[PDB]
């Protein structure tokens, strides 16, 4: 799961704002409808280019099935069932919340 | 298709691996000092200055433990060009004068000397041993006539680096580093399990 | 009556005045960012509209002094954070807009001072409507023609050779524009962000004229001298000596057809319809 | 204006333009 | 060591491209060596922790891999295996800015870039250097270069062949085969009453 | 007067004649090389110059032969690298300059033969300057009209059926040109470099008329043997007979548009605006 | 002329353009 | 006209594997 | 209209290997 | 304008190979 | 478990691209196991009988 | 109609175009 925002930039302030791992939220409205938290992820790069005159900010942010991704099952469920398995898996080897 | 690869190759490279192995640990932790310069030559502030890699390495050199810089002259010259980290000399020199040092506050070292020469462009901060640590350039050459050249080195945290911090003592021995003045060098190292964040105090 | 462009202190009026059934003012509405599908299983598309609208001013007319005219060509082409404001003498519109210059555009201001004419100089100007209050930068570049009081030719120097224009038919244009500007949608205002850029700006000067003595002399020697050399980083010095109450500025001819010698049957001598110069750097 | 499989490979940049000077 | 006098002024960039890269960054790497018999967590906290105040984790984000290097005894050089993984993977700018001129100039030279528009106004290290003909263009890499493809293909092919080697003696009694090449040509000519052939093969 | 294109021992003096006003010599001077910077924080652009310039001569004028004007489309075709060498009547242009047919277009000649007008053909020539030194290739390809001496009427042949063009109102243009011939920028010097590539060339033949009468079966005819029809690997057989004194040629129509069908209000008669064919493979 | 992320995806072939026969 | 490389990149994916498809893997 | 392969292939980079980046490696 | 997404991909191989070859595989 | 109840009428697409993806299909998989020393076949019987 | 390297990337769909209603 990933976020791609477009933003103008001037000086490289907004550049600023997003240094690697920041919090970014997406919310959406359409009409008179209440706000919608759509995508919540973290910063993985920030890239500023010259778009013929424009200074165009790119904010790439990645999501929480980056940390299911990016770790490995630790002690061995060779004779556990399932259920136990995700119970062991999940909360010593994630960073994520489990409930039962 | 890389995914696939990707998979295969890690399953295959973990594969002699005993993962009942004995473990081990290390940390990687990270900090800073910012030293900045101020350069004021008979009133006259720089417009530009550096502190070359030279000094940074003479810094760090003596945080081994080799030993400390023995900041003797200040050096002027007659070449604003070519400022950079990678100075390792005046463009131009013509004049240079033995310091005197004062330490204003921890944290602070002044290094200044009397001087008469015509238009200096350039002035640096120079060892016994003729190791650069600071340049610093005017826009206009400066005409000094008994004037004070004082060389301010300020050290402070960089708070740029995130849940590490160099203490007020840490700071107070870069500056005893670059002062001559008996620094507190590295000697050991400690762990805790406190975890409120980190401050200079 | 009268229309008023300003930016802070400094101001120009524009008579917005011609001859006859000509278009003074023009205004365009437009919904450039409504998406109108393109396909799908109705007779009919479906649409959406969720963004900023343009609205687009072409202001003709005339100016009585060639100072003003150097005035708005700077006020133009001037970067800055400050609201350029127009002033419309209409009651359709309201008394003040907010305006870039034309938003991707090489020509915002033509200027025009035709042969035969004293003190009258033709001025076209496309403005694009912002909102006032979405102006946004971070640099500030004040832009200077430069300007002398002499009366002498048009002198173009290229190489240690010095080329006096033939003041016989002579005709200039200036265009002047700012296309590295961004004029950006916002979601729900009526009115565009503009995004003010210290960058590269439009700046050309055109001229016109019959070679009609030493015909051979004058012409090689611009040829030689500026289309058959390499100019390097350097170009051009265009000088106006006065002409205008124009100076010295520094140019290159750009593209494939910047000049042009016209032969015409049983006329004994050389037309030149465009001279294209753009102005390089030097503001230095 | 162009497509790949019908797919509009033009970008969404929302810049504006408008008429130039007339001369 | 170098400098280029001949900075990139603000009048003197024409485009520019100014990342920073953080997509293939992790904060734990666990290094299996000795016969996959030991083991070592390298270990980023800072990053780690960063994360978990970000995004607001249970506990700290931990972004890991793993490497076995079976022909590593010393636990001190596994560390640097994977200390150098990590390092190889970090956040960094890694921007194109583009100028022209400066032929001179080379990676590992020191040069100023100024860019009002980006509020750049530094001293960069050149990571790499484009020189165009015809569009006349001098396209610098400042402080890394990063691949694209090319660095996941790059890191597969040097694990597949660590992998391949495994087992060789490196002490195996040598054996040599000499590749050599040598061609006759035969031409024909073919004359047919005091008449040429057209052609012949 | 005339104006004189060679190449070799081949020769054509064009007349430069033309009614009033008329432009008979337009010559272009350009630097499509210049590199012209697109944006940077200056207001005004850095420009860098490094290579050849463009020269290109437009020239109008009469032949008052046909014979000629066949010599003249054979020498804009045919690739050679003896030099095109062009004579200029006028004394801002050196006695000689060295021509490639213009650079990149399938319309180097245009000669038309009107309606009225005998023994008048209107020419159009696009030619640009290269360096005397820097003509380069391997291959000749002379090019060939085919001519005969007939007075028949202008036949086309396609699957066994001949078509006989109308008389009325007939006009003819041919247009030539060798797109695949390459003009490149070189460093240092004032002309470009010709490649001369024996290559696939343009030559298209034009027609208007007016059909006055058996107009079904002429028009269809046409439509259903050349329109309506595959006609595979090979093509059309025009056949001029002798007008203009031309002969037979292998055609193909192309595109979109090659042929069109008006009908007027109040007219009896339908009117063929173009008919166009370009010329397919046919030597060996 | 056309642009990816503001760099010019366009060829620069030296090879010459000039107007063709007016008509 | 300013082109998008997500866009052409994403567009064009099918075909740039598919003369790996065409030799297994 | 002539489009350069170098200056494509090398501005869709960034795109073609953020799919994989996004899925470890 | 229709682009052929075969024929982007079929021309521009070269040049994505390129790098890699530059690195060696 | 859930459903969007607004759904995709005739009217409300506006572009598709639905293929049946069948390049990367196989028929016959042979995995060995316990330290390579013992193997089983997979075998899809009608992509064979088909094919 | 584009190239690279020579070779048409544009796609022959065989669709036809035709003349807009005069106005
Ligand atoms: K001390
Ligand atoms: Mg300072
Ligand atoms: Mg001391
Ligand atoms: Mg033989």
């Amino acid at each position: 799961d990933y976020a791609v925002f477009k933003m103008d930039d001037r000086g490289g302030q907004a550049f600023e704002a997003y240094p690697r791992g920041t919090r970014v939220e997406a919310y959406v409205s359409e009409g008179t409808e209440p706000l919608d938290n759509r995508f919540t992820g973290y910063v993985v790069e920030r890239r500023e280019n010259e778009q013929q005159g424009a200074d165009v900010l790119e904010v790439e942010a990645y999501s929480f099935d980056q940390f299911l991704r990016r770790n490995t099952v630790t002690n061995d469920q060779t004779g556990n069932t399932i259920s136990q398995a995700l119970a062991d898996i999940i909360q010593t080897d994630t960073p994520v919340r489990f409930n039962a | 298709i890389l995914s696939e690869l990707s998979e295969s190759v890690q399953r295959i490279e973990m594969q002699g691996a005993n993962r009942d192995a004995p473990k081990n640990r290390i940390t990687t932790t990270n900090a800073a000092a910012i030293v900045s310069v101020d350069v004021d030559a008979g009133g006259t502030s720089a417009d530009a200055d550096r502190f070359v890699n030279d000094g940074r390495n003479a810094v760090r050199d003596a945080w081994t433990g080799a030993g400390n810089p023995d900041i003797a002259n200040i050096v002027v010259g007659d070449d604003n060009s070519g400022l950079s980290r990678t100075n390792t000399t005046l463009g131009n020199q013509t004049d240079s004068v033995s310091v005197t040092e004062s330490l204003p506050s921890a944290k602070v070292v002044e290094y200044s000397a009397t001087l008469t020469q015509s238009g200096v462009e350039e002035i640096g901060l120079e060892t016994s041993t003729g190791t650069l640590l600071t340049r610093a350039t005017f826009e206009t050459p400066v005409d000094l006539s008994s004037d004070t050249v004082t060389v301010t080195l300020t050290v402070s945290n960089d708070d740029s680096v995130s849940r590490g911090v160099m203490t007020n003592d840490g700071q107070t021995a870069v500056r005893d580093v670059l002062a001559d003045n008996s620094p507190t060098l590295p000697t050991d190292y400690g762990y805790g399990d406190d975890s409120t964040a980190v401050a200079e105090t | 009556v009268d229309a008023t462009l300003s930016r802070g202190g400094t101001s120009v009026d524009i008579p917005l005045v011609e001859e006859g059934g000509e278009i003074l003012l023009s205004s365009t509405f437009g919904k450039p960012e409504v998406n109108v599908r393109k396909s799908g299983g109705s007779l009919n598309p479906r649409v959406i509209d969720s963004w900023s609208g343009l609205q687009t001013f072409q202001l003709v007319g005339k100016l009585y002094d060639y100072s003003t005219s150097h005035q708005l060509a700077d006020l133009v082409k001037t970067a800055s954070t400050t609201p350029l404001e127009l002033q419309i003498p209409q009651d359709a519109y309201p008394d003040t807009v907010t305006v870039a210059p034309a938003a991707g555009q090489a020509s915002a201001l033509t200027l025009e001072y035709p042969a035969g004419r004293k003190d009258l100089v033709d001025v076209s100007l496309s403005l694009t409507r912002v909102d006032p209050n979405s102006v946004r930068g971070v640099g500030d570049q004040q832009a200077t023609t430069p300007t002398t009081t002499g009366t002498g030719p048009v002198e173009v120097t290229a190489g240690g050779t010095t080329v006096q224009l033939p003041s016989s038919g002579l005709s200039v244009e200036r265009t002047v524009g700012r296309p590295n500007d961004a004029v950006r949608r916002v979601p729900r205002q009526a009115d565009p962000r503009y995004e003010v850029k210290a960058k590269v700006t439009n700046d050309v000067f055109t001229f016109s004229f019959e070679t009609l003595d030493n015909i051979p002399a004058t012409l090689n020697a611009l040829t030689d001298n500026v289309f058959r050399e390499q100019l390097g980083r350097d170009g051009v010095t265009l000088d106006f000596n006065g002409l205008l109450g124009l100076g010295s500025v520094k140019a290159i001819p750009v593209g494939s057809s910047p000049f042009r010698q016209v032969h015409q049957a049983g006329r004994g001598w050389v037309t030149v319809p465009t001279l294209e110069f753009r102005r390089i750097y030097s503001n230095e | 204006n162009a497509t790949i499989d019908g797919r509009q490979i033009s970008e969404s940049t929302g810049r504006y333009r408008s008429d130039p000077s007339r001369r | 060591t170098v400098h280029i006098d001949r900075g990139v002024d603000n009048t003197q960039w024409f485009r520019y491209d100014i990342p920073e890269l953080g997509k293939e960054a992790i904060n734990e790497v666990e290094v299996w060596f000795d016969d996959g018999e030991e083991s070592v967590i390298v270990d980023d906290g800072t990053d780690k922790l960063d994360l978990q105040d970000s995004l607001g984790l249970p506990s700290p984000g931990t972004q890991r891999k793993e490497l076995q290097r079976p022909l590593v005894t010393d636990i001190s050089d596994a560390e640097d295996i994977g200390r150098k993984y990590l390092a190889f993977r970090n956040s960094t700018l890694s921007g194109t800015v583009t100028t022209y001129g400066l032929y001179d100039a080379e990676p590992g030279d020191t040069i100023d870039i100024t860019i009002d528009p980006r509020g750049i106004d530094e001293e960069f290290v050149i990571a790499a250097i484009e020189y165009r003909w015809g569009v006349d263009e001098t396209i610098l890499t400042v402080v890394e270069k990063r691949g694209d493809v090319d660095d996941i293909l790059s890191e597969l092919s040097e694990s597949v062949q660590r992998i391949e080697m495994q087992g060789a003696n490196r002490d195996a009694p040598k054996n040599r085969i000499t590749t050599t090449n040598a061609a006759a040509i035969v031409s024909v000519d073919v004359d047919a009453g005091g008449t040429s052939a057209d052609a012949d093969r």
